[PDB]
RNA sequence: GAUUAACCUUUAGCAAUAAACGAAAGUUUAACUAAGCUAUACUAACCCCAGGGUUGGUCAAUUUCGUGCCAGCCACCGCGGUCACACGAUUAACCCAAGUCAAUAGAAGCCGGCGUAAAGAGUGUUUUAGAUCAAAUAAAGCUAAAAAAAUAGACUACGAAAGUGGCUUUAACAUAUCUGAACACACAAUAGCUAAGACCCAAACUGGGAUUAGAUACCCCACUAUGCUUAGCAACAGUUAAAUCAACAAAACUGCUCGCCAGAACACUACGAGCCACAGCUUAAAACUCAAA
């Protein structure tokens, strides 16, 4: 472009950054409405341990449980935090282990 | 040693290469790994060589076993050797911009102690040729093989003080901020003298790079810029 | 052994400085009489290229004034029926005869071209030379 | 590269290369040449380089150009008592006619360095205070007297836990 | 208290400074001063006292077992199917260290481009400003071979483009700088409708005839809409000097101006607005999704 025109246009305005699904806080807290297992996009396969939970914000979300072996049960208090999980597609929320009801993997 | 990685062939010197059929030792001369890559099996490789006094080039090796390919390459890079001029054997003599294919190079002449704020490929490559002091931007596509041949045709394209005094039939006088108002005449004729001076051009019309003046005035504001390294 | 990058330098500024960096223990016998006697032009490889636009080349075309008077020769009598030797240095052609004699009328007179045209006509043939308009 | 002939216009360096500060008086500045002709050359040079570094060296005077209206460049400046003054600058070179304002219509050094000065006087260098006013916040800054706690600990009988 | 991922003591004194008041000694102040709590941070330690994460590549650093596309893991690329340095345990090592580092949010963004990747193919005139580059067409007639015009034309002319090629005549082919309208005015080509009219021939559709074994979709006959005639709805100016130059296209570049473009798809879309109006056209998003395209 030429002077006039980046004078006319001017600075360049990007756009706003996107919200994520914790709106741009670091964890949110939810509540277990049910706990479920899906399955992995195809090359790999698996049974990933999800659950749907009713956040503190109103909306209902899916959210991945790591490590191996939980005792989430329906109406438990859950803190997830961001990070997708790169296996399930629409899976962006993630269970803290050791927080609220969700407890630590247990060793072994 | 590693190279530029842990588990990369970048960076790493495959020691002196060998004597020649002609007859010549090069005992003085290192050689390291620019590039290494599987041609679709066969192994390509991109070396260069240099004795750090102003000696240096660069080969392609291609050979079904790596070691045949980095013999291949160190072998007809001491047959191709570019010499390098080097202000006070430490840096260039001016600044150079080229583009070479899609690659572009900026490199700046700086003082003694600067270091070398480079590319790595390019660390290397003055560390084979014996400069010290430089810095470098790589713009555009960071081609290796496109890298390596811009920066050895802008160094090899480098007017020395000498050839400037004698172009211009005038004396070239450096002025050192450390040296106060002291003139230093570094090259002078070897003919006759011009006694009309230089035009006394009131503005030039030369092409500016917007990112210089951008860090001259002080609108650069980039996090990664002017970070604390390592000894290069 | 020197370098051999054909379009870097010439082989004088290969090999003097291989020979100043140490890489050539000595120097090719040559050296020493290129650095007595150098070429006009330094041997530096330059790719030709074409000229386009109003780029002509500076090359003249060759033309003298009694150019003028051998094309009226040789459009009014013709080209001369004897032969042109052009082995022998200094041939004299019927037309390099008109075009003396025109010459030396001109110094001896004045300049209107019809009348020297046909005044050395009149002469070329008192002179015993055959003219066949 | 940076757009245009003669890039290093718009650059801040050269913008501050101007040697001409107007008196005060200067309100107004008109610019009349004329884009062709041998003779307007210079007052053409002077709208190219130097009306920049003008404008940038007093940013309140108004500067304004017209072309093309008659036969001879000229400059006329307006002062605030209603005077006017009428450069002409035909076969004068940009330089000459910067040199001929800077002459007429600029401040001299003296004056220029009697402003700084005064400038200088309102950083009074003892006074202390943030580092966009003061040289130094404290006076534990200054070698001699009691540092600060935060950086040497002071002993306990100077520490009102110690004397409560 | 409630709520949020977010969580300081229901301390002391007016001794200093500040404020109020007083003529003043002075009096008052949850301002403030001095303390209490808290790895949030900085500084300095430490007599014993170290944890957290990581170890496939990017990127410093794995031994032995267990499991077998399961359990699980990853920021991106990816690992896991009986020899897993990528999962779990264990050993060792690596980084930082009273911290470590999972999540979140900031810090750092266009002087780059527009034939083939996103982005410059209807034409002309005006336009506030910016720059320095100051054989056309229409209308009348007429016509030879057989309504549209052999040769000329192996010509390359006229016009803004679309286009213009029989002959005669009458009008007649803007502009002394350049750039600069979706929105103004003219043209242009594109097929289809509204009134009428003509109808030799042809012919979408609609009927009838003949045909295999879902006949011929295809052949034959007839006749509609229609074919016809009116009346209407990148530009400009320079250079060949440089190293020519990702590739292929169409040899490269400069100056100046306008328009347009910032990953894919959603999307020649939805909504809004304008224009029309059976079909619509112009401008033109967002959410979700992906690591590519
Ligand atoms: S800043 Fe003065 S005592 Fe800390
Ligand atoms: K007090
Ligand atoms: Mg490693
Ligand atoms: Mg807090
Ligand atoms: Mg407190
Ligand atoms: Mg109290
Ligand atoms: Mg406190
Ligand atoms: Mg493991
Ligand atoms: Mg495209
Ligand atoms: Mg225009
Ligand atoms: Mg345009
Ligand atoms: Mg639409
Ligand atoms: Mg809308």
């Amino acid at each position: 472009a030429t002077l006039n025109q980046m004078h006319r246009l001017g600075p360049p305005k990007r756009p706003p950054r996107k919200l994520g699904p914790t709106e741009g806080r670091p964890q949110l807290k939810g509540v277990v409405l049910c706990t479920f297992t899906r399955k992995p996009k195809k090359p790999n396969s698996a049974n990933r341990k999800c659950c749907r939970v009713r956040l503190s914000t109103g909306r209902e979300a899916v959210c991945f449980i790591p490590g191996e072996g939980h005792t989430l049960q329906e109406h438990q208090i859950v803190l997830v935090e961001g990070g997708r999980t790169q296996d399930l597609p629409g899976v962006k929320l993630t269970v803290v282990r050791g927080k609220y009801d969700c407890g630590h993997v247990q060793k072994k | 040693e590693r190279g530029w990685s842990g588990n990369s062939w970048g960076g790493i010197s495959l020691g002196p290469p060998d004597p020649g059929p002609c007859g010549e030792t090069y005992e003085d001369f290192d050689t390291r790994i620019l590039e290494v890559r599987n041609v679709f099996k066969s192994i390509r490789v991109l070396v260069a060589v240099g004795n750090g006094k102003g000696a240096a080039g660069f080969s392609i090796g291609k050979a079904t076993d790596r070691m045949d390919a980095f013999r291949k390459a160190k072998n007809r890079a001491v047959h191709h050797l570019h010499y390098i001029e080097r202000y006070e054997d430490h840096t260039i003599f001016h600044d150079i911009s080229l583009r070479f294919k899609r690659t572009h190079i900026k490199m700046k002449k700086q003082p003694k102690g600067y270091g070398l704020r480079c590319h790595r490929a390019i660390i290397t490559i003055c560390r084979l040729i014996g400069i010290k002091d430089m810095y470098a931007k790589v713009s555009g596509s960071i081609n290796m093989l496109s890298l390596t041949q811009g920066l050895f045709r802008g160094l090899s394209r480098q007017e020395t003080h000498q050839q400037l005094a004698d172009k211009k039939g005038l004396h070239v006088v450096e002025i050192r901020e450390e040296c106060g108002p002291l003139p230093i005449v570094v090259a002078s004729p070897r003919g006759p003298l011009r006694k009309d001076p230089e035009p006394e051009d009131e503005v030039p019309d030369v092409k500016l790079d917007w990112e210089d003046v951008k860090t001259a005035q002080g609108m650069k504001r980039s996090v990664w810029s002017n970070l604390k390294r390592a000894a290069t | 052994a020197g370098s051999r990058l054909e379009t870097v330098g010439s082989i004088f500024s290969r090999t003097r400085d291989l020979v100043r960096a140490g890489v050539l223990k000595e120097k090719p016998l040559w050296f020493d009489v290129y650095d007595a006697f150098p070429p006009l032009r330094e041997p530096v490889f330059q790719r030709p290229r074409v000229r386009y636009g109003k780029a002509k080349a500076p090359i003249q075309d060759i033309w003298y004034h009694e150019d003028r008077i051998r094309a009226k020769f040789y459009s009014v009598y013709g080209s001369g029926q004897r032969a042109f030797d052009l082995f022998n240095p200094n041939f004299k052609s019927t037309c390099q005869r008109f075009v003396e004699k025109y010459t030396e009328l001109q110094k001896l007179g004045e300049t209107d071209e019809e009348k020297l045209f046909v005044e050395t006509g009149k002469a070329l043939l008192a002179e015993g030379v055959i003219l066949r308009r | 590269p940076m757009k245009g002939r003669f890039p290093i216009r718009r650059t801040l360096q050269y913008l501050s290369q101007g040697n001409v500060v107007f008196k005060d008086s200067v309100k107004v500045m008109t610019v009349n040449y004329n884009t062709h002709g041998e003779l307007g050359e210079g007052a053409r040079k002077f709208v190219f380089f130097n009306i920049p570094q003008i404008q940038y060296k007093n940013p309140w005077v108004q500067i304004m150009m017209f072309k093309n209206m008659t036969p001879s460049p000229f400059l006329r400046f307006y002062l605030d008592s209603g005077e006017q003054v009428l450069v002409d600058v035909e076969t004068k070179s940009n330089k000459e006619i910067m040199e001929h304002i800077r002459k007429i219509l600029g401040k001299n050094e003296e004056t220029l360095r009697e402003e700084e000065e005064e400038k200088k006087q309102l950083s009074h260098p003892a006074n202390f205070g943030p580092r966009k006013y003061c040289l130094r916040e404290c006076i534990c800054e200054v070698e001699g007297q009691v540092p600060c706690p935060s950086l040497v600990p002071l002993p306990k009988e100077m520490r009102g836990k110690y004397k409560a």
